[PDB]
RNA sequence: GCCUGUUUACCAAAAACAUCACCUCUAGCAUCACCAGUAUUAGAGGCACCGCCUUCCUUAAAUAGGGAUGGCUCCACGAGGGUUCAGCUGUCUCUUACUUUUAACCAGUGAAAUUGACCUGCCCGUGAAGAGGCGGGCAUAACACAGCAAGACGAGAAGACCCUAUGGAGCUUUAAUUUAUUAAUGCAAACACCUGCAUUAAAAAUUUCGGUUGGGGCGACCUCGGAGCAGAACCCAACCUCCGAGCAGUACAUGCUAAGACUUCACCAGUCAAAGCGAACCUUUGAUCCAAUAACUUGACCAACGGAACAAGUUACCCUAGGGAUAACAGCGCAAUCCUAUUCUAGAGUCCAUAUCAACAAUAGGGUUUACGACCUCGAUGUUGGAUCAGGACAUCCCGAUGGUGCAGCCGCUAUUAAAGGUUCGUUUGUUCAACGAUUAAAGUCCUACGUGAUCUGAGUUCAGACCGGAGUAAUCCAGGUCGGUUUCUAUCUACUUUAAUUCCUCCCUGUACGAAAGGACAAGAGAAAUAAGG
RNA sequence: GCUAAACCUAGCCCCAAACCCCACCUUACUACCAAACCUUAGCCAAACCAUUUACAUAAAGUAUAGGCGAUAGAAAUUGAUGGCGCAAUAGAUAUAGUACCGCAAGGGAAAGAAAGCAUAAUAUAGCAAGGACUAACCCCUAUACCUUCUGCAUAAUGAAUUAACUAGAAAUAACUUUGCAAGGAGAGCCAAAGCUAAGACCCCCGAAACCAGACGAGCUACCUAAGAACAGCUAAAAGAGCACACCCGUCUAUGUAGCAAAAUAGUGGGAAGAUUUAUAGGUAGAGGCGACAAACCUACCGAGCCUGGUGAUAGCUGGUUGUCCAAGAUGAAUCUUAGUUCAACUUUAAAUUUGCCCACAGAACCCAAAUCCCCUUGUAAAUUUAACUGUUAGUCCAAAGAGGAACAGCUCUUUGGACACUAGGAAAAAACCUUGUAGAGAGAGUAAAAAAUUUAACA
């Protein structure tokens, strides 16, 4: 009488952990739901996947979690905390390698 | 030869098949790649530097008028007429180094290669080539064997009619008096002095162009070319001489 | 497995299964006219127009009326003592023109069995009471309901998600944003059966459309018919589940409040002995008594648009006709006195 | 079943087929059948002669037998199927004697299946789960000849039965595809006949029988997604436990392009995306071909959801190739079920737990049922009963010896010990069982491939025939009822072929003990039988 | 020392060249009386099947066709006597289309120049041997082979044995070795180091079938023509009675490689009829004939037989022949789970450069064992390129779970181990334990490795 349940895994989850080196546009981790938020040079996709914006070194940290205040279901989870309380979630960064450009000597007028 | 099954049978299915799942070679839309492949003109590519390099070794002499049979005769070229090549493409590659005076023919021709060549003095001109004619051209002596009067050289198809009478081209059926202000204009565009090849003491052999209808130089349709006793018999009857200049 | 059988079944399809359930079971429960009511369902249904409150209430009245329907439910309330719905008169097979959206921007009309209104006219509706419906989730009641008021506030549950879906889509299409995002319509899929605990002594006004053998529909489409061979278990468990979801909502509607049990079947056994049962049982298992609510009056207001089973003791049953195509309808009020 | 007849040459002779009789349908006519016929005729189908109306008995015992258009009437007949009186008989109790054949020896002639090699023992254990060959024991000079049939999962047909194959074939159809061919018509074409083209039929022809699950049913499922199994990167099944979806709402940049990545373990397909350009300031289902559209684009199903463009039922009349990778008997596991024994006393037992019995449970043991597993065997082994002969266990039915007793005696009830011996004949039924009749000291519970068909039988069941009832459009089918239905083997090897009675009754003791009486002993002894063994 | 062994030409194969008296259609081989022409189908492939497929060179496997798929497929144009054969199971079937088989169509041979026994039976015990030994046996060790399986001494298959015969055919692309080289090639073709040549690589037997065309009604079914038989008694003109001949085949026994590929003995049914039966003729295969039994049609008829298509097809079974070494083991889709394709694994060759192990740091909220990731370090492998078969719906053990009954030598998923590989041990022993890399030794140290338990007084 149990029908269907055979859908297979979707084969998510951190695709670079912490320390590998990350080329631009990079998927860095696929999850379902926020398991990891965006970080510095980390980008979202429409499905909640996190990709690097920038060529540098994955890193995993714990930030301070503030939602933006048109996100009204977390806006309402805030406002009912206690006044020590401060939301804390897991954050992927790339740190960037190299530099966005230098200069060069092109002509010696 | 394995344990059992079809593969030990020797009877294990077609090459493609997939046990059943829609093939891959199938599942894949159909879509135009190779729609009238057999009938789009090929042409052999002809490098300024493969020039050069045969004029330097002395396969081709520029002395003369190059022509689709000169170059097979210096083996610079390949064509293969069963296999839709309508004949030799001039091309750009080693324009910048191209110092030959010549003559050459070809069916077609890059700007820059027409540029390279009327920069050294020399002159080019695109002309057009049907199968048979190609046929004839590249491998003359097998046909003067055939025993067959030379036939005309057919006129371009419709399509080509344009690029053979555009004087840019150098087309062979283009007008002449345009000729001119075409090289004057890649003179400019390139940053060359147009030389007159009229002062040129070979200004005739740069000249010497074969009649749209002709496909040996001093060569006529409908003569018969007997190498056996080396002449060539020449048709009379005025119907016939009609017949090969129209 | 056994491949070869003495004898196998006659391979009956639903439909004529749920007619031979029905031809042994109703032929009994109402003699003589069995064959009116019988014809009746296999017949076409009359659909009555149901005009929406949220749009050109006025112009879509005076086109239905032009269109020669009138409001039945206009001429009712007066003797009983905002909503429409128009019905062709007794005999009268003239359909209603397909309802179109409006200037508006929501449709005009729905077209529902007029017969799937009377419990709404019947729960009382007074302004400023919270509605639920328990299980109700084909559209029709919930919107009726929804279109009685503009200070009121209703909520409805239906386990089944594509019902769910379904109520959403009518929704969008006649509620406008206004009262659709306004608390005053509350969705939700949970199971009734559990809805005494879920909010107890919460509403005011419920109304408890449990899953029925919806016979017209079961004569007439094969699909999903209730009546199938395989599915015998379900419709022997039916009553339960019905039982359970009355209960649901006694339990849930405050002392003193009113609900209104409904269901699209003719079946005795569906109509009063589910009603019954659930009083006993909320009366012992819960200590919580409930009075049967006569409506009689009701009735009588409205013989005129349909015809009604007398026998019937406690509840009101709407049996189909061919003069008025409306019913089935089984529709009984209980007061919960405690 | 009317009858005489016919039939499955080679397992069925029948109730089946035919049959006079009767009914129904079709045909108004001649020169090759019908027919050299003509409605009292001919062809086809159905039906069945004909005729009339609308708990008791049997037995001693009786699953047997007989009786209390439709409904009946059986004259005669029958190698039909049942029952019975009487008789008869070696059918049997219960077998014996003789003759012939066969046989064995002598002489002549001289096969067949079979055969890996064999220098070919028994017990227990083990093992691809049944051992001559392996482990531990025991035994053991070597050879003929004659018997036997327990084993060599003995020999015979790549047995029977069951399952599989995108293997055949047959049959039936409202399976799919056709109408080439005929027959009708119609339209043209030639001015009855004929050609072409359509339509409808008849007759046929070709082709197919998806997959996974389900023993007592009357189906469920097949694609995608969410949760658990699968706790923490990913990944993980199921007839596994639950839930959901075949889109909608929105807008109409919800445009175009493009680095770099992810990816449902392949591919197909599916995701994300910086920068840039351009407007502005979105949250799941399906390929290819093929069609349609000028194109942009769009469609039908393909839900058996990687999708045959279009094909179902059935076969016991079946066939082939295989399968112990897959059913039933059997073997082997297991012990839910079953059976046995202890512990606890609830409790009954007039009180009284424990003389006796016993609930809820607990602990052991067994492998006798009903099931479960699919491990051996599908490259000739049906199965059940019966016959014959039995080997063994003891959890003992009788006989023996004991303890207790709610045993005065007799009697029982209970328990310990005891497997030397024994453990009936009949009616119905194919029966194992069962009931019944009569006995008995008793008529034990089991295992042995539910022992034993190369020893027998074939009654049930199982193959080809036929009915009744039922299902099905039909073909066919059926856990049902019934009548009928081929049982091969010359023995090579192993093994084997001559190993101190029991009971009952009568009598004496003795109508003595015991007992109020009724009733009624032990122990010991004698005589009768009967059986068993040996003569 | 018997049986036997052997032999070499009788001929044959493939090429070239060349174009090769009399009698007899009636019942053939009998001296002599009044009329032909007309599509092949089907197997098979498409993994079914239904349209479809299936009866010089070069252009070119191109244009085209095609359930646009399996596959089919041009033309213009170009012009072109010998034997690395057989030698009597071979080569022709061939000594002969004979003998022989068949009613017929038709099938169709053989052959000429070791094994088995005997000399000489046999000795406790056992895959028949090996280690040995003074010594054959006695001692110790040792569960035939092949195939099919997770796993076979297996009481699964095949094999009596000897001799002879009897089974891997080829492309695309690679790789290797030459030649020449921006060209190669003896026209066509290819070419961004290619091209040319060579070398290496793709089995045997077997259905039930289908269709075409013949041949069959001397059996049998029915029918036609013209024949014949039926005692005796009883009864009278009979589908009458009893009962011979005759026909049949009820029941029993025998027989079961038989006397017999359906019989014998007895018993039994009919026996003047719808009878039995001789002769000749007819009906022919999807047909005939049928008192329907799916009966019969030349012993094997749910659709004859023969030849041909045909070497049918077989995802199925069986078989697949010298020596030696090396590497080598458990997902998706599928009319699919007895198969195949892709992946993974595996093998070979090649390129160059990191690979595994791996601490710290790091990987989520909701509501355990461990895992992932990688500096070092121990190490030497990994990735990629080219080519490629085969294995790929396993077993048990430990562990976490699910189902079942907290059964199963039960069924599923996961981690790991072992087995399908050597040896030692646990009795025998696939899966437990010890242990692996190969040989000889009449040396040595070790590994795992042997069960333990005996129990009721009472103030
Ligand atoms: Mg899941
Ligand atoms: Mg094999
Ligand atoms: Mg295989
Ligand atoms: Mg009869
Ligand atoms: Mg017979
Ligand atoms: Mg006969
Ligand atoms: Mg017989
Ligand atoms: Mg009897
Ligand atoms: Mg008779
Ligand atoms: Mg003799
Ligand atoms: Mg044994
Ligand atoms: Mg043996
Ligand atoms: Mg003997
Ligand atoms: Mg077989
Ligand atoms: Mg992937
Ligand atoms: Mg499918
Ligand atoms: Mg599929
Ligand atoms: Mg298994
Ligand atoms: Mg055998
Ligand atoms: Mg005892
Ligand atoms: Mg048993
Ligand atoms: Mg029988
Ligand atoms: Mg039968
Ligand atoms: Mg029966
Ligand atoms: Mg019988
Ligand atoms: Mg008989
Ligand atoms: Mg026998
Ligand atoms: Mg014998
Ligand atoms: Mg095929
Ligand atoms: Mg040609
Ligand atoms: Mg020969
Ligand atoms: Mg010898
Ligand atoms: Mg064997
Ligand atoms: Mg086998
Ligand atoms: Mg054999
Ligand atoms: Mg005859
Ligand atoms: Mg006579
Ligand atoms: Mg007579
Ligand atoms: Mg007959
Ligand atoms: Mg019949
Ligand atoms: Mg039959
Ligand atoms: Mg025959
Ligand atoms: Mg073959
Ligand atoms: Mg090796
Ligand atoms: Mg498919
Ligand atoms: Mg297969």
């Amino acid at each position: 009488k149990n029908l269907g349940g055979k859908s297979s895994g979707r084969r998510q989850g951190i695709k670079k952990m912490e320390g590998h080196y990350v080329h631009a546009g990079n998927i860095i981790a696929t999850q379902r739901h926020f398991r990891w938020h965006p970080g510095a040079h980390v980008g979202v996709g429409k499905n909640k996947c996190l990709y690097a914006l920038e060529e540098g070194i994955v890193r995993y940290t714990k930030e301070v979690y503030v939602p933006h205040p048109r996100n009204t279901e977390a806006v309402d989870l805030i406002t009912r905390l206690p006044k020590g309380a401060v939301l804390y979630k897991t954050f992927v960064h790339v740190v960037p390698a190299k530099p966005e450009g230098t200069f060069k000597l092109v002509a010696m007028l | 030869r394995g344990h059992k099954g079809e593969r030990q049978r020797g009877t294990r299915p077609r090459l493609g098949f997939e046990g059943g799942q829609t093939p891959f070679y199938i599942r894949i839309p159909k879509y135009g790649f190779n729609e009238g492949h057999s009938f789009r003109r090929q042409y052999k590519p002809l490098s300024l530097n493969r020039l050069q390099y045969l004029i330097d070794l002395g396969r081709v002499d520029p002395s003369q008028p190059i022509d689709l049979t000169q170059l097979v005769n210096g083996r610079g070229v390949t064509i293969q007429p069963l296999k839709r090549d309508y004949g030799v493409q001039l091309v750009e590659e080693g324009a910048d180094t191209f110092t030959a005076k010549v003559n050459i023919e070809v069916q077609l021709a890059s700007e820059l290669a027409i540029a390279a060549i009327e920069k050294n003095g020399g002159v080019v001109t695109t002309a057009f080539y049907d199968p048979r004619s190609l046929d004839i051209v590249c491998k003359p002596v097998p046909f003067f064997l055939r025993g067959q009067p030379i036939p005309k050289r057919m006129l371009p198809p419709e399509e080509l009619v344009p690029y053979y009478t555009d004087a840019k081209n150098r087309g062979y059926l283009a007008d002449p008096a345009k000729f001119p202000e075409a090289r004057l204009e890649l003179a400019r565009k390139y940053g060359y002095i147009l030389p007159d090849i009229t002062k040129d003491e070979l200004f005739k052999m740069l000249c010497t162009r074969k009649d749209p209808r002709q496909i040996f130089f001093g060569l006529a349709p409908g003569w018969v070319v007997n190498m056996a006793d080396k002449k060539i018999l020449k048709p009379t009857d005025e119907n016939l001489l009609k017949y090969y200049t129209s | 497995y056994k491949k070869k059988w003495a004898a196998t079944e006659p391979k009956f399809p639903a439909v004529r299964l749920a007619l031979q359930n029905f031809d042994m079971t109703y032929s009994v429960q109402f003699g003589d006219l069995w064959p009116s009511i019988r014809v009746s369902l296999l017949s076409e249904q009359k659909y009555g127009a149901l005009v929406n409150n949220f749009a050109a209430w006025d112009h879509v009245s005076a086109k239905l009326e032009q269109l020669s329907a009138k409001d039945f439910v206009n001429e009712a309330i007066s003797h009983w003592e905002n909503l429409r719905c128009f019905t062709f008169d007794r005999g009268d097979i003239s359909r209603f023109p397909p309802a179109r959206p409006g200037s508006l921007g929501v449709m005009e009309y729905y077209l529902m069995d007029a017969a799937s209104l009377l419990p709404v006219l019947a729960l009382g509706l007074q302004p400023g009471d919270i509605v639920l419906d328990l299980c109700a989730a084909p559209g029709g009641k919930t919107l009726a309901l929804l279109q009685t008021g503009c200070c009121r506030n209703l909520a409805a549950n239906d386990l089944s998600p594509s019902r769910i879906a379904r109520l959403q889509k009518i929704l969008h299409s006649y509620v406008p944003e206004e009262i659709r995002d306004g608390n005053q319509v509350r969705v939700t899929s949970w199971d009734g059966r559990k809805w005494g605990e879920l909010e107890g002594d919460t509403y005011d006004r419920v109304l408890v459309d449990v899953p029925c053998t919806t016979d017209r529909h079961s004569l007439h489409e094969e699909e999903n018919n209730i009546f199938k061979r395989s599915r015998k278990k379900e419709r022997q468990i039916l009553p339960v589940l019905q039982v359970q979801l009355l209960a649901a909502g006694l339990l849930a509607t405050k002392p003193g409040g009113h609900v209104v049990y409904s269901t699209c079947s003719l079946s005795h056994l569906q109509n009063e002995y589910v009603v019954q049962g659930a009083i006993e049982l909320l009366a012992n298992q819960y200590s919580i008594q409930v009075q049967v609510e006569d409506l009689t009056h009701f009735r009588r207001v409205f013989m005129d648009t349909f015809c009604f089973f007398s026998s019937c003791q406690v509840g009101e049953l709407v049996i189909p006709n061919l003069m008025a195509n409306f019913g089935p309808m089984y529709f009984c009020k209980m007061r919960r006195l405690t």
